[PDB]
């Protein structure tokens, strides 16, 4: 549910521009719970997931 | 068997090339190194035959040189190539920017007589310019790996936008840790002080990985860096600290001056 | 009305991000600036409502400041926004990488109270890393616009990979000509000679624009640069003149030595 | 011609097919001999008949 929405939102510029206009409305219509929406609005990436170094400089 | 390394960019799903996406789609097997589980779900849907390279990172707090992690990744990729699989390596962002796994795999692949290439992608650097409305051309651009900047001799140009990648492990010489210490970061500040004052505003930048996520653009004086909260994905932007001095010497040879500059 | 500047990448059709393509597709109007007519066609099939900015460039041996060229570009882009049209600027590569129009249009947009953003694209830089198989993080990276490096005081780190963009107009002050001269590029050779020997191998790079086209990767001594054939899309690469040397000063503060590096 | 390039640049199956056999794939898409000749000699002009930074 949550993952499906994010995938689409990232690809679909229509939906993206829809989300920018009214985030809560778009999210509620895609089935996101309150906790999920709350996490999004507070930017708690940690919780959302709940609900990167590939080199070095040692020569 | 063949090898194509691609990047998926930073943002989920939408920031990969159209061609790069197609490569994943048609691949016999995909070796992935992605930022999160949303990115890992998206990939699996795109192609179910995925091996997650993440596994080759130190597990359960074991001491392991990252060089060894990388070697294992490279070897796993080649194993598929050698077996005769049309193999695709999908790394987040640009697959050949501050990432050695793709360059090593390609290099080894060619030397073993396999077709191997790299498809450019969108990197954290590409994201930075856009997020902070900076054109790297305005006054030029410089990038270094933070630890290399400390361990080896690098002189920055203070008129340019300077970037220190992997700032979170700046000065971690063992390559067995995930982060560094405030002491290390303090040594960096004192080192940087050769060019930049202590109160020089710097920026902790983190490009978003999700579409509903805003980027981190935290401004602070250079001196405060050691106390700052850094993450493996954090990049340090050090904006110019100095005025451009006229290369009067060259303008003369050009037979012009500032007033003639269009 | 709204603004979104996107990048098309360098390669035809396939090197644009998925999200960025979707923006072109759903735009009310599109302002383009593409390398050729093949992409221009592709664009028109994506979205027929396109105004090609190329028209604002000097036409007919006309003396025009590139500045006055960009002014009109921005103005036109804004006109559509101020009309209430969901507008998009489709630029080649990364929309904000050595691209003044987009940044100027986003700024003017926001200041007039409109929604404006920049989506990162694959630049000529990103292409270079993948084509040459060079990771910018290896020994570091520096990028300057050729003319700016010749006009003002920039000190390069000769251990890094050094790029000079727009090398073809290097020293062209009036900003009216489409290319420079041999004597201009000769003065650049003498300038660079402060750091790089005359016989130092450099690389003239040109990322392909078509899928059937191979890139230009021409190696030559720095001395032969003034006789080289350069195109507006030519970037100059100058590999490190020196190898990385240890920074004993800082290693000491870290209380370590080379042998301690992982 | 312009139609082939658009496909090729987007489709990775077609790309890999081209890199196996450029001529066969091009001929299969109806390119002429002078068009193919132009590709193999890397002459982009014949096939076809940027500066936004200052200071
Ligand atoms: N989301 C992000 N925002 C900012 N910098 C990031 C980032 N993800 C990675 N980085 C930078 O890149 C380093 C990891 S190396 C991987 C880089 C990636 N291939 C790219 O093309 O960007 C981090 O230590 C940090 O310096
Ligand atoms: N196909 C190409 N190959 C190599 N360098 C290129 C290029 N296209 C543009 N450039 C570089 O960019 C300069 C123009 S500025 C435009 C750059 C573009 N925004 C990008 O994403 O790269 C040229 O003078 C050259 O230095
Ligand atoms: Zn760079």
């Amino acid at each position: 549910g949550l993952s499906d929405f994010f995938t689409q939102l990232g690809q679909d510029a229509q939906l993206m521009e829809d989300y920018k206009q009214n985030p809560e409305a778009v999210m509620r219509a895609h089935g996101l719970t309150d906790e999920q929406i709350n996490a999004v609005m507070t930017g708690d990436m940690e919780k959302l997931k709940t609900l990167d170094v590939i080199s070095h400089g040692n020569g | 068997g063949s090898l194509v390394c691609v990047g998926t960019g930073l943002q989920l799903a939408g920031q990969i090339s159209v061609l790069s996406r197609s490569y994943i789609e048609h691949a016999d097997i995909v070796f992935s190194l992605l930022p999160d589980g949303f990115s890992q779900r998206w990939l699996t849907k795109l192609n179910p035959n995925v091996i997650n390279l993440q596994q080759f990172y130190a597990q359960n707090g074991e001491v392991k040189n990252r060089r060894d992690t990388y070697e294992q990744m490279v070897n796993a990729i080649l194993d598929a190539v050698r077996a005769g699989k049309k193999t695709v390596c999908a790394l987040y962002g640009h697959p050949g920017v501050f990432a050695c796994v793709s360059h090593m795999a390609i290099t080894r692949a060619k030397a073993e007589g396999f077709s191997a290439k790299m498809e450019p992608g969108i990197s954290a650097e590409a994201c930075l310019w856009a997020d902070l409305g900076i054109d790297p051309g305005n006054s030029g651009h410089q990038s270094f790996e933070a630890s290399q900047f400390m361990f080896f001799n690098h002189v920055p140009d203070p008129t340019t936008h300077l970037l220190l990648w992997q700032i979170a492990i700046a000065g971690e010489h063992t390559l067995t840790q995930f982060h560094t210490s405030s002491d290390r970061l303090q040594i960096l500040v004192e080192q940087l002080n050769q060019w930049y004052p202590l109160d020089h505003e710097v920026v902790i930048y983190e490009a978003a990985n999700l579409p509903i996520q805003a980027p981190r653009i935290e401004r602070l004086p250079l001196a405060n860096l050691p106390q700052a909260h850094l993450m493996p994905i954090s990049t340090l932007l050090i904006p110019p600290a100095k005025k451009l001095e006229y290369n009067y010497a060259i303008l003369a040879k050009l037979g012009i001056g500032p007033e003639d500059l269009g």
